[PDB]
């Protein structure tokens, strides 16, 4: 299927960047 | 062949000469080993 | 009273004896002609 | 000379779970449109 | 690559369900 | 191009004069022990 | 109080040259590797394996003598003296290249010996075994280059030969055939070796120029005593200098000295990995995108294409004499050459 | 610690921690098998290497017929 | 049957045994004579 | 309150987060110029006719290079050793075609690096240190002078100076080998011994000190926390380390004077790198590596090749191929 | 014990090296390996 | 400080030392010399003499091209000089 | 240039994943103090 | 059942963050050209 | 896309330099 090649990076970053934000916030919450 | 003793003679003579100059104190050392 | 024949004695002569012999062989070589 | 306005921030574990769920479901919804 | 991507995200969600349920903040009575 | 040339001559001259005049302004004395 | 403990007692006596249990492996093997090299470079030819003179006896000097690899037709034969190639004849053994395996293999077990010795002495003296750990990099380099690399190739013939100029030829072979300068594992090795030498110089220079005045002499070496408690140079002043000069400085003496271990050891390990790749001809030879463009666009030129033209010259001008078993005959008209040269 | 049925059954197999046979025990016998295993590996290596050539042992793909 | 290379193998193997045993014989000898005083 | 004296006080202040100093008054602008021009040219400069033959070589990212292949390309062989500032070009277009940026960058950089070395002297004096760290830096500095200025002066062209790029560097070192046999040159051999040895002794020293750290910590903490910045006591035990290394080799091959030791560490690579910079600087005037080409012949007169003759076959293939359109006459005399 | 003084042993050893290495460089120009 | 061996600087400034070694060192030098001057080094190691790299009207290298016949091949080449 | 299309994501993840790992550990070290 | 006694805090100081980010960025810078190829 | 990537990484390294220098853990004595 001739899908958009940038679709992968866009989906990958879409998940990763905000998920990592939350994980950072959460781990430093537990360690205090 | 003959070239082997020619080469080797100075080595024996050399070790013979050392054996005779050192022997007195080599005897002593060995005795001190108990 | 120091010993004469030691492990050190052997290490030394294990290197020095062939070195001098090899230096003699290599000096002869300077006089080989083609 | 430390600034007195600093505050610590918090994200509890339930908020992490809710947040990760929001992002993953958004990714699942929008990914088909990104690939087109 | 898009099939893999869709299945991946779905699989992550199922794992989150597991942790969300079995490793929740236990609710307690203060 | 000449405006450029002249500008660079002046910039370079200015910096080299700072350097020469700075090291002539008593530099041996700017240490933490024996100042003269 | 049996024989094993008595022998242990004796191997571990404090003497001018410590022996240890590791000495049993180390000292025979080191002395034989080293004697094989000296013997071969003084007396032994490479005429039948390489078509090369390679000993003082033949007219070579210190830069051109070598103990050269066996003929390609030996494959990876261990070339034992008593094996089926030399059949116990010492002279033919020398002529077939048996001294190369001799040196390589005794050399490898000597290197093991030596690292066991660093372990053995470290344990007796009561210190941590980091010198041994660091020496793992030299071992990785030796085995990957002298053993793993020729084992992936057709024969020991393409291993490095033990000689100054011979190793230079190995450098140039790797350029022309493997484009090894383009390999990022070599590049990390370059950074670790050049980073090591930098760190060595800059650390020495710093200690020597932040010395505390601890004596009255113009020679500052006298004013040190190995059992003094006090640091002999100022870490505080050193830290200020570099912070102001370079932006950042070391502040932890322990990290500093660990990093000096870390940097060159890691670089050597990285270069060993890339050589393992080259054992398989798994080269970082090309950039595909560059080749596609250049093939279609004859005005497109980079330092990358210019270097492959040089490689192609290296291969065609050196292969006939460097790989004689292949009987390459390149008529003049097929040699790549630019204008005039 | 928690006891479990399976734990109670396996208990004897993790109950002799630290127990040694005195002195050198079987070490000389271990040494013998080490020695045999080395010669055994030597033979295997040298056959693969074609340093040891044996009647009827053709170390080639053509030993599949 | 015992091919020439199997013969060399044993030659190689006996030589190693000799060199190794000879080495250890000498080392045990000397260690016995020149003990540490405790 | 005097204005000049206040400015002098700030230039030479030891309270600035980065020391400025009189050497810094020249270093700061020259290095900023060289850096800004380098980055712009690496990313966007158009192809440069390095060898003067109207065969332009593309060095920048936007013209189809990556990090490994990219380079600021040396200035045109048509220029030779002529000074080629912007204001000597009829336009920026011309200046870019002919390699002007290379000259701008290397002259600014060599000046700024020279002043970097002086700045190292200067702050050492303001801090009451001993002065010779800069002498250590003169080794890398002399090496950059050799490949950017000296070798061009002797060969007559900045087009034979070292490209400012990764593959460009390799091109320079392959061609150097074909034209000078640098590997058979003893000053490059001392350089290899300086750099190999420096890495050896770096690892040695780091491993011996790390090996004799005094237990100050538990197994759950980094040992690095056993040393506190500015503590007076040494943090390792040099006698235990001397006693380990003296036994690994023999006693009198080991240092127990820490001053001698660190001087050894300073001097070995610095001196090796002096020599290899001097190697490039003297191969600039074509005093080349040893030539044993056909040095061994037999009783009849047949040539008996050695590993040097094999090196020579490789050197030949580099020679005949390099700058393949640039030579009209049979000897590459420069 | 300490009869033959050390400086003299150093000088004689020293010249003995200079002589051997001298002969080795002389042989670079004579005989085998001399290109002639 | 010391492990009880006799110091080297004591040994080499001692008269007995040089009494032995003024003989042993030259004798070894002359032995190595004779090893070469007699031609024995050539024959032990198989190194070609200047007159025996090639045969008179030959310019092929006598290169070993076989693993298990290699010893025989060298002998063949060597006969082609006799 | 005709480059490997997946080079982008390889490089993005190569940078992002190990960096994010270090940032996570740094921030929770700071909140201990 | 007791909670686990073997748990420990983990740390990364700011200097280790800088060193590690630099390592990763430089590695990316070096390898990225080979990934695009 | 590859040019953007190369420049982006280089830019991050320069920004890191700035924080490494001006926002370092300050070395404190004893
Ligand atoms: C770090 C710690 C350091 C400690 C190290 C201490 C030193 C250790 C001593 C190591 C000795 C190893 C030498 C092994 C020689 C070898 O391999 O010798 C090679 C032989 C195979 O022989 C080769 O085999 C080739 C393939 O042949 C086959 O294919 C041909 C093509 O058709 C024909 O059919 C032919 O009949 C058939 O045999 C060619 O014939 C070669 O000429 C011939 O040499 O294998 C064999 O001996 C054995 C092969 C299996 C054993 C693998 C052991 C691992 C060693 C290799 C590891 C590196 C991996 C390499 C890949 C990278
Ligand atoms: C620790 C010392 C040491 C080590 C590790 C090695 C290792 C090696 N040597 Mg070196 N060598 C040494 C000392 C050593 N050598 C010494 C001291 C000398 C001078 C005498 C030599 C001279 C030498 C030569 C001349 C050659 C080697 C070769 C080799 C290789 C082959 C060895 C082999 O196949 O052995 C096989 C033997 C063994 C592994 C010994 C095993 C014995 C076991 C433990 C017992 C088995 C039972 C026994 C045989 C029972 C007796 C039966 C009898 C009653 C009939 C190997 C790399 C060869 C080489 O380098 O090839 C290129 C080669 O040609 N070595
Ligand atoms: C800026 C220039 C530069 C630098 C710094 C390096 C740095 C390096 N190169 Mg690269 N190289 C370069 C340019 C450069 N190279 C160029 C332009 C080319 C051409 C393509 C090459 C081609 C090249 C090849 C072909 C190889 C390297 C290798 C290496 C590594 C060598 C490691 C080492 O010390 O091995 C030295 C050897 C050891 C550390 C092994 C063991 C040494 C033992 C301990 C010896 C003990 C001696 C003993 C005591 C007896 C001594 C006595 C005797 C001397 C008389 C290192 C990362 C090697 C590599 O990557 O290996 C993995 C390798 O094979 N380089
Ligand atoms: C060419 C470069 C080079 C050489 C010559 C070299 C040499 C050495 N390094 C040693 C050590 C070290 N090297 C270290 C790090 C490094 N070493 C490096 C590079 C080298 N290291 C690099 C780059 C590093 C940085 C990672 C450490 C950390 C150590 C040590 O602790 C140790 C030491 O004590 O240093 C003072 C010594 C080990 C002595 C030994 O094993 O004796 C026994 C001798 C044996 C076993 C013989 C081996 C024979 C070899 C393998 C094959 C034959 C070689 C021929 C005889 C000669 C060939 C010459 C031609 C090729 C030209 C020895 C002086
Ligand atoms: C027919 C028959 C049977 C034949 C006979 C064959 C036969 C039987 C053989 C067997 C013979 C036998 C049994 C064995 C004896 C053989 C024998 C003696 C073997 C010789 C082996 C040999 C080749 C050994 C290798 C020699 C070796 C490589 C030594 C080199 C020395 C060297 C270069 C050392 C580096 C030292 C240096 C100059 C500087 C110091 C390094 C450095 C700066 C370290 C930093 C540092 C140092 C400190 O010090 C401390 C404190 C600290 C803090 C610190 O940072
Ligand atoms: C206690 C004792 C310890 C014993 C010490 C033993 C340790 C081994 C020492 C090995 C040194 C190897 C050098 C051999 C040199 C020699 O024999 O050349 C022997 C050759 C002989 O000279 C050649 O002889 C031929 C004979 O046909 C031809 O005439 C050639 O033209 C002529 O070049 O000499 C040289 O090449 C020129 C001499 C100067 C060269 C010195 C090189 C040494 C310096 C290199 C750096 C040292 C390397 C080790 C460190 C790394
Ligand atoms: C074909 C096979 C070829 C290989 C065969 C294998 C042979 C291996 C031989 C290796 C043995 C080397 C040990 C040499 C010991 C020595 O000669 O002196 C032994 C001791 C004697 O003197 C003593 O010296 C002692 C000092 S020490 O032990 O040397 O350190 C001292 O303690 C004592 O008082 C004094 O009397
Ligand atoms: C005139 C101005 C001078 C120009 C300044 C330029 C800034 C350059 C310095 C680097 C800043 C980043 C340091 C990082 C991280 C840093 O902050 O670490 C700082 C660190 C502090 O060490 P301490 O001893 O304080 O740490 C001990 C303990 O904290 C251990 O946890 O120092 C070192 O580790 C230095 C050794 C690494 C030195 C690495 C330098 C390599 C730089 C080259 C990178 C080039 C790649 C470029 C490719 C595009
Ligand atoms: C340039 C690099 C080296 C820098 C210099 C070294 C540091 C100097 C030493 C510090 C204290 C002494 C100051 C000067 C004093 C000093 O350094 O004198 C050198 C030393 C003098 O010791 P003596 O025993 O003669 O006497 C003790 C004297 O120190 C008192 O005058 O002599 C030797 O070491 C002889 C070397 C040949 C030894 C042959 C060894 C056999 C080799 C065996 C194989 C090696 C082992 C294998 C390894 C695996
Ligand atoms: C192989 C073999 C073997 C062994 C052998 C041996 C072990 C040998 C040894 C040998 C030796 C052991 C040798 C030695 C030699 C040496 C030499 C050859 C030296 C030289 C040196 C020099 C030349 C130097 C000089 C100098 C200079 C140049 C400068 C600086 C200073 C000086 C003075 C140092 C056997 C029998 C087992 C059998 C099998 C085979
Ligand atoms: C582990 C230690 C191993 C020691 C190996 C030392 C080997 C000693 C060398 C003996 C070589 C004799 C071979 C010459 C006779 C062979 C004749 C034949 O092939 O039938
Ligand atoms: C040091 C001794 C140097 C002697 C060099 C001999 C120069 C040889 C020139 C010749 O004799 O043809
Ligand atoms: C690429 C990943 C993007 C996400 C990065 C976001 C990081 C920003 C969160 C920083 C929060 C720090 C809180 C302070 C904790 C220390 C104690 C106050
Ligand atoms: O430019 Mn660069 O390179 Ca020194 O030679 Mn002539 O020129 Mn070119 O050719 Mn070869
Ligand atoms: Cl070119
Ligand atoms: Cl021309
Ligand atoms: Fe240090």
């Amino acid at each position: 299927m001739e899908v958009n090649q940038l679709g992968l990076i866009a989906t990958a970053l879409f998940v990763l960047v905000p998920s990592v934000f939350l994980i950072i916030l959460y781990v430093q919450t537990e360690s205090q | 062949d003959w070239r082997v003793l020619v080469v080797l003679l100075p080595v024996l003579l050399a070790a013979g000469w050392a054996v005779r100059n050192i022997l007195p104190y080599a005897v002593k050392q060995v005795q001190k080993l108990l | 009273s120091y010993p004469i024949f030691t492990v050190r004695w052997v290490a030394v002569h294990t290197l020095a004896v062939p070195t001098i012999f090899f230096l003699g062989a290599i000096a002869a070589m300077q006089f080989i002609q083609r | 000379e430390p600034n007195p306005n600093r505050q610590p921030v918090e994200l509890n574990r339930t908020s992490l779970y809710l947040g990760l769920l929001l992002i993953l479901v958004l990714a699942l919804l929008f990914s088909s449109y990104f690939f087109n | 690559m898009e099939t893999i991507t869709y299945v991946f995200i779905f699989a992550c969600i199922i794992a989150l369900f597991f942790f969300a349920i079995f490793f929740r903040e236990p609710p307690r009575i203060t | 191009m000449e405006t450029l040339k002249i500008t660079v001559y002046i910039v370079v001259t200015f910096f080299v004069l700072l350097f020469v005049f700075g090291f002539l302004s008593g530099d041996p004395a700017r240490n933490p022990k024996r100042k003269d | 109080r049996g024989w094993f403990d008595i022998l242990d007692d004796w191997l571990k006596r404090d003497r001018f040259v410590f022996v240890g249990w590791s000495g049993i492996l180390l000292f025979p093997c080191a002395y034989l590797a080293l004697g094989g090299w000296l013997t071969g470079t003084t007396f032994v030819t490479s005429w039948y394996t390489h078509g090369l003179a390679s000993s003082y006896l033949e007219g070579c000097n210190f830069l051109t003598v070598a103990v050269s690899t066996p003929a390609n037709s030996m494959g990876h034969s261990l070339l034992l003296l008593w094996g089926p190639e030399a059949q116990g004849d010492f002279t033919r053994w020398c002529q077939l290249g048996g001294l190369w395996t001799f040196i390589a293999l005794h050399g490898a077990f000597g290197l093991i010996g030596f690292m066991l010795r660093q372990f053995e002495i470290a344990r007796l003296v009561g210190v941590r075994p980091y010198n041994a750990i660091a020496f793992s990099a030299p071992i990785a380099v030796f085995v990957s280059v002298f053993l793993i690399y020729p084992l992936g190739q057709s024969s020991w013939f393409f291993a490095p030969s033990f000689g100054v100029a011979a190793i230079f030829r190995f450098l140039l072979f790797f350029q022309g055939f493997h484009n090894w300068t383009l390999n990022p594992f070599h590049m990390m090795g370059v950074a670790g070796v050049l980073g090591g030498a930098l760190l060595c110089a800059i650390h020495g220079a710093t200690v020597e120029n932040t010395l505390f005045q601890d004596g009255e002499g113009a020679s500052t070496f006298r004013a040190f005593n190995p059992t003094q408690a006090e640091e002999t140079y100022s870490m505080v002043t050193a830290n200020r200098f570099w912070s102001q000069i370079f932006g950042i400085a070391f502040s932890n003496k322990r990290w500093l000295h660990f990093f000096m271990l870390f940097v060159p050891v890691t670089g050597l390990w990285m270069s060993a990995i890339g050589v393992v790749g080259l054992a398989l001809n798994l080269r970082s030879y090309d950039f595909i995108s560059q080749e596609i463009r250049a093939a279609e666009d004859p005005e497109f030129e980079t330092f990358y294409t210019k270097n492959l033209l040089l490689n192609e010259g290296i291969r065609a001008w050196m292969a006939p004499q460097d790989q004689p078993h292949e009987n390459f005959v390149f008529p003049e008209e097929v040699l790549p050459r630019g204008n005039a040269l | 610690a928690r006891r479990t049925w399976l734990g109670d059954i396996l208990r004897p197999l993790n109950s002799e921690y630290g127990k040694v046979a005195p002195g050198w025990g079987t070490t000389p016998l271990m040494a013998v098998f080490m020695g045999l295993f080395l010669v055994f590996l030597l033979i295997i290596l040298e056959i693969y290497n074609s340093t040891l050539i044996l009647d009827g042992v053709n170390v080639s793909w053509k030993a599949l017929g | 049957t015992i091919t020439p290379s199997l013969k060399g193998f044993f030659i190689g193997l006996l030589s190693g045994a000799v060199v190794l045993g000879l080495t250890f014989a000498v080392l045990i000898a000397i260690s016995q004579i020149d003990k540490v005083q405790r | 309150a005097n204005l000049w004296e206040r400015f002098c006080n700030w230039v030479t202040s030891t309270d600035n987060r980065l020391y400025v100093g009189w050497f810094g008054v020249i270093m700061i602008p020259t290095l900023l110029a060289a850096t800004i021009c380098f980055v712009i040219a690496f990313i966007a400069a158009p192809p440069v006719d390095i060898d003067g033959i109207r065969e332009p070589v593309s060095g920048s990212l936007l013209y189809g290079n990556n990090i490994i292949t990219g380079a600021v390309v040396p200035s045109s062989n048509a220029i030779g050793l002529h000074f080629y500032p912007i204001w000597e070009a009829a336009s920026l277009d011309e200046w870019l075609y002919n390699g002007g940026p290379y000259q701008l960058i290397i002259f600014h950089f060599l000046l700024g690096a020279s002043c970097y070395m002086g700045r190292q002297w200067e702050l050492s004096y303001r801090l009451g240190m001993r002065p010779w760290i800069c002498v250590a830096y003169s080794a890398p500095l002399a090496s950059a002078f050799a490949v950017f200025l000296i070798y061009p002066i002797g060969q007559g062209s900045f087009s034979d100076g070292m490209p400012l790029g990764i593959s460009g560097t390799f091109n320079f070192m392959i061609v150097f080998q074909a034209e000078h046999n640098i590997l058979m040159h003893p000053f490059h051999q001392l350089g290899v011994a300086g750099v190999f040895g420096g890495a050896l002794f770096c690892a040695m020293h780091g491993s011996l000190v790390t090996s004799s750290l005094i237990r100050e910590t538990t197994e759950t903490e980094s040992a690095n926390y056993g040393y506190k910045f500015g503590q007076e006591e040494e943090t390792y035990n040099i006698v235990a380390a001397h006693g380990y290394f003296g036994r690994l080799i023999f006693q009198y091959a080991s240092f127990n004077n820490s001053r001698s030791l660190h001087f050894f560490l300073a001097a070995w690579p610095v001196v090796g790198v002096w020599f290899t910079a001097l190697g490039i600087s003297t191969m600039a005037f074509n005093l080349n590596g040893f030539n044993f080409n056909h040095s061994v012949i037999d009783a009849k007169g047949n040539v008996i090749n050695t590993w040097a003759d094999i090196i020579n076959r490789a050197n030949l293939g580099m020679e005949v191929m390099h700058e393949r359109n640039a030579h009209n006459f049979p000897l590459d005399l420069a | 014990g300490g009869r033959i003084p050390l400086w003299i042993v150093a000088t004689v050893a020293g010249m003995g090296v200079i002589v051997i290495v001298g002969l080795f460089f002389y042989g670079a120009y004579a005989g085998l390996g001399s290109s002639l | 400080g010391t492990t009880g061996e006799r110091p080297f600087s004591d040994i080499i400034t001692s008269v007995r030392y040089w009494v032995i070694h003024s003989i042993t060192i030259p004798a070894l030098f002359i032995a190595g010399w004779l090893f070469v001057s007699t031609g024995l080094a050539y024959d032990v190691f198989g190194t070609p003499r200047p007159d025996s790299y090639y045969a008179q009207e030959q310019r092929s290298i006598p290169l070993v091209t076989d693993r298990f016949e290699a010893k025989q091949q060298v002998e063949t080449f060597l006969e082609q000089l006799k």
